[PDB]
RNA sequence: UGGAGAGUUUGAUCCUGGCUCAGGGUGAACGCUGGCGGCGUGCCUAAGACAUGCAAGUCGUGCGGGCCGCGGGGUUUUACUCCGUGGUCAGCGGCGGACGGGUGAGUAACGCGUGGGUGACCUACCCGGAAGAGGGGGACAACCCGGGGAAACUCGGGCUAAUCCCCCAUGUGGACCCGCCCCUUGGGGUGUGUCCAAAGGGCUUUGCCCGCUUCCGGAUGGGCCCGCGUCCCAUCAGCUAGUUGGUGGGGUAAUGGCCCACCAAGGCGACGACGGGUAGCCGGUCUGAGAGGAUGGCCGGCCACAGGGGCACUGAGACACGGGCCCCACUCCUACGGGAGGCAGCAGUUAGGAAUCUUCCGCAAUGGGCGCAAGCCUGACGGAGCGACGCCGCUUGGAGGAAGAAGCCCUUCGGGGUGUAAACUCCUGAACCCGGGACGAAACCCCCGACGAGGGGACUGACGGUACCGGGGUAAUAGCGCCGGCCAACUCCGUGCCAGCAGCCGCGGUAAUACGGAGGGCGCGAGCGUUACCCGGAUUCACUGGGCGUAAAGGGCGUGUAGGCGGCCUGGGGCGUCCCAUGUGAA
């Protein structure tokens, strides 16, 4: 079976491609606590239907480009800026953490 | 190895009456009488409270020395007795008693077990038919153990076996005297043995 | 090409061959495709030759060339109804 | 020294040229067909295209190409030739292409 | 079926806490010692350099020859020439040299492990099924002249065969463009158009054997893609222009930014990107009560490399260890222009090192390449040789006293030990000596039958006269470490913070069970000790299973971002969680 992941379109900023954040909820090896990891998938979006904030099922597929190896199967729920905002702010904080705290 | 040295010095280092000299023992001289104190120039002094370790070692040495075998070979049996099902304590003795050199002493073919391991090495003993020159061979129940056909009529044999007539053996052995044979019936119980040792200690020693 | 040969499994001076189908390129005693019986040249048991006769005719039906000296084991355990 | 499995080498060179020439034909022969197709030469363009497809399947037979290599090379041909005669031309010769 | 603790901070105590010891392991080495077999195992350094020898070929049933023969022909005879058959050599051609054998340098990576995908693909030889071979033409070596080069070799000229190359024909069928269909990524049909098939040998020769051609399946082997897993350093926080995506083309067996031209401006990172360190991964292995820790050596699977770097050719498959080209670094030959090599194949040599083996036998068995077969080739492999390096089995049967000009002890020659412990009472009989003597080996082949049908009383053994079996028979090697507590084992003399011991605590300063002898004792025994390393004890990185008032440890205090965590009731969903069935988890 070609694997089928579900996630959130956190990026529309591409030509015929959408970045889909997928979360996985698994128990920790030694310590047993449940932990939440995630990774982004570049998904192939032909008629650029699926827009930002959407929740889709992606599917394993014949390669389209480098690292772009998934096609968007079907839409599940429509929009939700919040899910993206959770992702946006995670990258916002990065502006600190550097060699110092700049004026950005 | 197999010790091979002054036997009766250790008859009294360990303490209790040991029978490795054979029937050299019953005539008041397996060193037992006269001097029951340990060998050396310190045999006659009141010792101290031996460490709980010592009394394990001392109890384990009795068992090794009474069957007269290598420590290297002795320990190899203890491993395969804890590994085996059932009580690790008595399983061990079931295997010591199962050794062929001992089954020959037990069946009164040779007056001594020590003197009997040499009897086997020289192929005077058969098992179900074929010769066996191995004191390590593990007899299984049903194995008729006999004296060599060609080598039958001999010195120590004729003497030792005739004095065995009018004598009975352990409940786990049958014996034919006037045909020198007799099967190995059963693996002996802890009750079936008159061994002046507390094996529970001997376990404790290795389970250190 | 897929074959049916003998792989050696005994020890020094104790040959115990094992009858396997395998790719011919692969080494003698390596990852074989499936084992279908054993051989014991010293005849030290009542059953010194055994072979899954059903599976044999499968692999034969899809072109497993057997060694000349392994063929004789199959003719031996009636892998072919010859008469 | 002298391992006479180097016979194998000199034998390759004999082969190397055969392919090298065989497909150097296709190259400069294919080029010709799509050239006549870009001018809508039609009759010439297919009379040349036809013998160019042949020369490909030929080269496939032996060892030079074989497989889908000859196939797609054939396909990349006709595909392009047609889309050039359809730019005002009409395949009025009817050589190697389906109506 | 599974869990032991001890010594050591104090005048003494309880904590805390480190150090050490007892256990198990080893591809080991070093010291003393060393009898036998069997089976394993044996450069951990220099992936340094390598002498010599052998290590991948085969087929005359693909083709034509060269050389040395021998015989039979045509002529009245010779000359000239025709045919047959031996031996040998390479050439052309087919298949194989991409397996097998070696290594761990590199690689933190879809490399490996595990589970899936391929409507994105390939697969020589093998298996099953359907169909086919008609006619013409060409060349290049071998050979034959000629030239250059010291050599390695190289150049020109001429002739010729083929299962070598090529053009027509046949189209079962297949490939391609374009369509009306069914499928749904490039999976199957179907029509018109174009395009593509072939080889001949062998005999007991007009019918059999080995081949050849196109196509459809099967099997085997493999490419590519994805989920998850996979070391340390944050005193490595930002990284990236083919960079990220797109349309189009190239290329491939096939997807893709793999590559190219244009267009868009993306992609990645604290869930650790980028950089640095280290390392082939796994099955497994050692340890541990387990959870865990350590490891990847033999064996098996995969990957990577073949003096270092790069590259294509040939082919079903190679970027090709014993193939080709180029550059570099070495070592050789050099008629100074140039040429020749690559043991990380089996042995072997030298170097480095604490340390790691025979230039042995064999084609008998197993496996592989080619061949119709006969057979050949096979340092794969099967055996032997060396090394207590490991594991296991085995021998040294054991019934008899004591005389120091520097080693038989015990109170200033004194009281007992060694100890039933023999240079000699019996008995059995390792070594050794005679004789028998293997299994491993029945196929390939030839006979009868339908050249697979119980007929092969064809032939086949390196190991090896070895193992095993029977007869004869000799009392016939014992070491090493310990003995103050942990830690089983105590006495005398010498020595006086000296000589020395020492794993930790410590002992030696004249009365030392601690140093050095001796007697005795303990442990183990063809071994015993030392050093090195791993886990253990260590609940001393605490998931099981620890802590932070004074023992080490609460941030100087706050605000709050990410993240972690969340009161009571009802309903849907079923990601976590639980259960059943099932596929996988090779050996
Ligand atoms: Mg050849
Ligand atoms: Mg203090
Ligand atoms: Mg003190
Ligand atoms: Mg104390
Ligand atoms: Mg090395
Ligand atoms: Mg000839
Ligand atoms: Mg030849
Ligand atoms: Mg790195
Ligand atoms: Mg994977
Ligand atoms: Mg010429
Ligand atoms: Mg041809
Ligand atoms: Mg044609
Ligand atoms: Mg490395
Ligand atoms: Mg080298
Ligand atoms: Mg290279
Ligand atoms: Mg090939
Ligand atoms: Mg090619
Ligand atoms: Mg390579
Ligand atoms: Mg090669
Ligand atoms: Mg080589
Ligand atoms: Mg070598
Ligand atoms: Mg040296
Ligand atoms: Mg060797
Ligand atoms: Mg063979
Ligand atoms: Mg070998
Ligand atoms: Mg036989
Ligand atoms: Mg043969
Ligand atoms: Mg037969
Ligand atoms: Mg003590
Ligand atoms: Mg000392
Ligand atoms: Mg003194
Ligand atoms: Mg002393
Ligand atoms: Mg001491
Ligand atoms: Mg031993
Ligand atoms: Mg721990
Ligand atoms: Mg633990
Ligand atoms: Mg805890
Ligand atoms: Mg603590
Ligand atoms: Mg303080
Ligand atoms: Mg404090
Ligand atoms: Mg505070
Ligand atoms: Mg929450
Ligand atoms: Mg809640
Ligand atoms: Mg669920
Ligand atoms: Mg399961
Ligand atoms: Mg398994």
């Amino acid at each position: 079976p070609k694997k089928v992941l579900t996630g959130v379109v956190v990026s529309d900023k591409m030509q015929k491609t959408v970045t889909v954040l997928v979360e996985r909820q698994f128990p920790h090896p030694l310590y047993g606590k449940v932990i939440k990891r995630s990774k982004k998938y570049l998904a192939h979006d032909p008629e650029e239907k699926y827009k930002l904030g959407d929740v889709v099922e992606i599917i394993e597929s014949r390669p389209i480009s480098k690292r772009k190896r998934f096609r968007v199967l079907r839409l599940v729920e429509s929009g939700r800026m919040d899910l993206v905002e959770k992702y946006l702010i995670r990258r916002q904080n990065y502006q600190s953490l550097s060699k110092r705290g700049g004026k950005a | 190895g197999r010790y091979i040295g002054p036997v009766c010095r250790l008859c009294r280092r360990e303490g209790v009456k040991l029978y490795l000299k054979g029937e050299r023992c019953y005539s008041p001289k397996c060193a037992m009488e006269r001097r029951p104190y340990p060998p050396g120039q310190h045999g006659q002094k009141r010792a101290r409270r031996p460490s709980d370790y010592a009394v394990r070692l001392r109890e384990k040495q009795k068992l090794r020395r009474i069957y007269g075998i290598s420590e290297r070979q002795f320990r190899n049996l203890f491993e395969e007795a804890s590994k085996k099902k059932g009580v690790t304590g008595s399983v061990f003795l079931g295997l010591l008693e199962s050794r062929l050199d001992n089954v020959v002493y037990r069946l009164g073919f040779a007056v001594s077990r020590r003197q009997a391991r040499q009897l086997v090495r020289h192929g005077h003993i058969t098992v179900n038919g074929r010769r066996v020159d191995l004191p390590s061979y593990r007899v299984r129940p049903g194995d008729e153990i006999a004296v060599a056909e060609k080598s039958r009529n001999l010195e120590l044999i004729r003497q030792n076996l005739e004095a065995m007539k009018g004598r009975k053996v352990g409940p786990w052995l049958s014996l034919d005297v006037e045909g020198m044979k007799g099967k190995f019936l059963r693996l002996p119980d802890r009750e079936d043995l008159a061994l002046p040792v507390n094996e529970q200690l001997v376990i404790e020693f290795y389970s250190r | 090409m897929v074959k049916i040969r003998l792989a050696r499994f005994g020890s020094k001076h104790n040959p115990h061959y094992r009858i396997v189908v395998t790719d011919a390129r692969r080494k003698r005693d390596g990852k074989y495709i499936e084992k279908i019986g054993y051989y014991d040249p010293r005849k030290t048991t009542p059953d010194w030759l055994k072979v899954d006769v059903e599976r044999a005719r499968y692999w034969l039906s899809v072109g497993a060339q057997p060694t000349d000296t392994a063929r004789r084991l199959l003719r031996q355990a009636g892998v072919f109804r010859q008469e | 020294r002298n391992l006479s499995a180097l016979k194998r080498h000199r034998q390759s060179l004999k082969r190397r040229l055969r392919n090298k020439a065989k497909k150097s034909a296709i190259k400069t022969l294919s080029k010709k067909a799509i050239q006549l197709a870009q001018e809508g030469k039609a009759e010439e363009a297919l009379k040349i295209m036809r013998k160019a497809e042949s020369l490909i399947d030929k080269a496939a037979k032996g060892s030079t190409l074989h497989k889908n290599a000859a196939a797609r090379r054939k396909s990349r041909l006709m595909r392009k030739v047609r889309q050039l005669l359809e730019a005002a031309g009409a395949p009025l010769i009817g050589g190697g292409l389906s109506a």
